[PDB]
RNA sequence: UAUCCUUUGUUGCCAGCGGUCCGGCCGGGAACUCAAAGGAGACUGCCAGUGAUAACUGGAGGAAGGUGGGGAUGACGUCAAGUCAUCAUGGCCCUUACGACCAGGGCUACACACGUGCUACAAUGGCGACUACAAAGAGAAGCGACCUCGCGAGAGCAAGCGGACCUCAUAAAGUGCGUCGUAGUCCGGAUUGGAGUCUGCAACUCGACUCCAUGAAGUCGGAAUCGCUAGUAAUCGUGGAUCAGAAU
């Protein structure tokens, strides 16, 4: 059935089929199922209306999906508006020697590439 | 450093006598010194293969 | 890409005081001279101040900043931003 | 009723020594429920023999520790006498 | 049956012979009960069926190396009959093994299949050179 | 190294008896295993066949037989083979500098090419729990029982041994029970993000390791070519030398 953001885990046990989940893994799979009161054993198709309503609320409470995808985004901008070497080496589209690479670096390159 | 080196001032602070520690000669490391040398493990190594440690000699296997 | 091979460098004369002041937690802001030296644990939640050439400012190392050089916080030079230099 | 297990790295040093505080407690004394080898543990080392190449050489090594027991029973004042005196044997561990 | 206990040490691999003699007498059971026969008759009659009898062998008779057909022994026979109906086991689409040999066994009695081909093929390189059949070694 | 015997035993074992918190543990005794030393033992001698002889072939006896099996050992000489940076040595050459100290930088720089290696694709399999057997090795500031804190690495505390009586150890596969279905998958682990441990004066190009997250290529491979005949191939795991630490 459908937990969190987008995720349809079908014909598995009620552990590894959550373990699919990016948020979740083992760990956080067996804890869920023992605070809900579920069956590790059992297969998704064979769980009850009532198990997973109280199976989605709980994992609910979690961080996933593009806001979290947005932070990271913005982990990257942050240092890359910088003068660090790290954010530039994010883009590496800066010179990797020791001439010009704004210029003048045919011989390596090779013909000119589009913008 | 040389704020922290506070043990060459032979008069220790409130705290008596125990106070005053050791600190390495040469490079002044409290961490591991030799007494017999007053030398840290570092030092006495660096010191002792340029032989300018008397008497003392690499051991062999 | 940097460079350390496995000599990172830590002015004595800003490494060992810096862990005196671990004594019994933090202590107020300190002053280093040499930037070269690079950041490591213990040096933080403390705030040094680098010198710029000129004075010294108070530069907050955080775990983040760890790895990082003290003058790669102290900027030498000074630019006003002539503008509303917002954000 | 004395036992003296005697060990060592050498293996005459001790058949030497171990000899020795026989025939000395043969006389004043009984004559020893003798001098008797026992199990000796090994330790072996397998280095190579060149240092480069010849992967296929590598010889073997061994530091042995043998021990000895000799064992003198109906000690008499004498029998000690002629013990505690000479001792020669260096590398010899004895234990009475 | 000294065939039997020979059969089962082919399908052993890494020395698990207590698991091998369980596949074993288990697809002779499914085997009886899939045809109505006798599992020991229909185990005999599987390998009979995979044997060859003249083998041609090369060698060089003054100019070129000449094809010589010749007679193969009873010793070889039994070995090739076991080791080919193994690996022809292993070939089939049931993940189920003692469903594999059962169906082997079965197949190999009535006879169809690549062994069968290496069986024709043989048999057709013999003969085709009857011209020397007169070296009959 | 393989069989046997003699000498010897705080290893061994009710083999035999007694006690047993039934752990050799204790009493006790050396048989057995083992440990160590010495010694015994194959030599074609016997039987049949062939042969001039040597010897070859078959066979019995026998623990092993025809040099039973593995080591060290490498002829006169060759390539003017390698090393004068191991060392020694003839000639030649330099002696403010092709000597010395110190601070700071690389060898792990890449569009590519090669050699030598590693890890792979499963259910005669992977995973979790439980549980049964090995040998050879290492340990002084070192191996680290046990306890406590932490998911863990590890940390704090701390017994014992100096060691065939304390520790590294848990052996792994194996066995019993349960779980997973053929899809790039609970196959496969690359890469990358975050956090942390440990060694070291100090690991941003240059570490190893632990945990979480991510989780690629790959579904077995175009022309040639390589390794082996028995407890060996193949396969699985373990200890050690070098050593603070990149050994696949």
């Amino acid at each position: 059935a459908r937990i969190a953001g987008i995720n349809i885990p079908d014909h598995k046990h009620a552990v590894i089929a959550l373990t699919s989940i990016y948020g979740v893994g083992k760990t956080r799979s067996k804890a869920i199922l023992a605070a809900a009161g579920i069956a590790e054993d059992v297969k998704i198709s064979e769980l009850s209306e009532g198990q997973i309503d109280t199976l989605r609320d709980e994992v609910a409470k979690f961080v996933v999906e593009g806001d979290l995808r947005r932070e990271i985004s913005m982990s990257i901008k942050r240092l890359m508006d910088l003068g660090c070497y790290r954010g530039l080496r994010h883009r590496r589209g800066l010179p990797v020697r020791g001439q010009r690479t704004k210029t003048n670096a045919r011989t390596r390159k090779g013909p000119r590439k589009p913008i | 450093r040389w704020n922290a080196v506070l043990k060459l001032q032979t008069l220790p602070r409130d705290s008596s006598p125990s106070r005053q520690r050791n600190r390495c000669r040469q490079t002044g490391r409290p961490h591991g010194f030799l007494r017999k040398f007053g030398l840290s493990r570092i030092k006495v190594r660096e010191a002792a293969m340029r032989g300018e440690i008397p008497g003392l000699k690499k051991a062999s296997w | 890409p940097r460079s350390l091979k496995k000599g990172p460098f830590i002015d004595l004369h800003l490494l060992k005081k810096v862990e005196k002041a671990v004594e019994s937690g933090d202590k107020k802001p300190l002053r280093t001279w040499s930037r070269r030296s690079t950041i490591f644990p213990n040096m933080i939640g403390l705030t040094i101040a680098v010198h710029n050439g000129r004075q010294h400012v108070p530069v907050f190392v955080t775990d983040e900043m760890v790895g990082h050089k003290l003058g790669e916080f102290a900027p030498t030079r000074t630019y006003r931003g002539h503008a509303a230099d917002k954000k | 009723r004395i036992r003296i297990r005697l060990k060592a790295f050498d293996h005459r040093l001790i058949d030497q020594a171990t000899a020795e505080i026989v025939e000395t407690a043969k006389r004043t004394g009984a004559q020893v429920r003798g001098p008797i080898p026992l199990p000796t543990r090994k330790e072996r080392f397998t280095v190579l023999i060149s240092p480069h190449v010849n992967k296929d050489a590598r010889d073997q090594y061994e530091i042995r520790t043998h021990l000895r027991l000799v064992d003198i029973v109906e000690p008499t004042e004498k029998t000690v006498d002629a013990l505690m005196r000479l001792d020669l044997a260096a590398g010899v561990d004895v234990q009475i | 049956s000294e065939l039997l206990a020979k059969f089962v040490n082919i399908l052993m691999v890494d020395g698990k012979k207590s698991t091998a003699e369980s596949i074993v007498y288990s697809a002779l059971e499914t085997l009886a009960q899939r045809s109505g026969k006798s599992e020991l008759e229909a185990f005999e009659v599987a390998l009979e069926n995979v044997r060859p009898t003249v083998e041609v062998k090369s060698r060089r008779v003054g100019g070129s190396t000449y094809q010589v057909p010749v007679e193969v022994r009873p010793v070889r026979r039994n070995a090739l009959a076991m080791r080919w109906i193994v690996e022809a086991a292993r070939k089939r689409g049931d993940k189920s093994m003692a469903l594999r040999l059962a169906n082997e066994l079965s197949d190999a009695a009535e006879n169809k299949g690549t062994a069968v081909k290496k069986r024709e093929d043989v048999h057709r390189m013999a003969e085709a050179n009857k011209a020397f059949a007169h070296y009959r070694w």
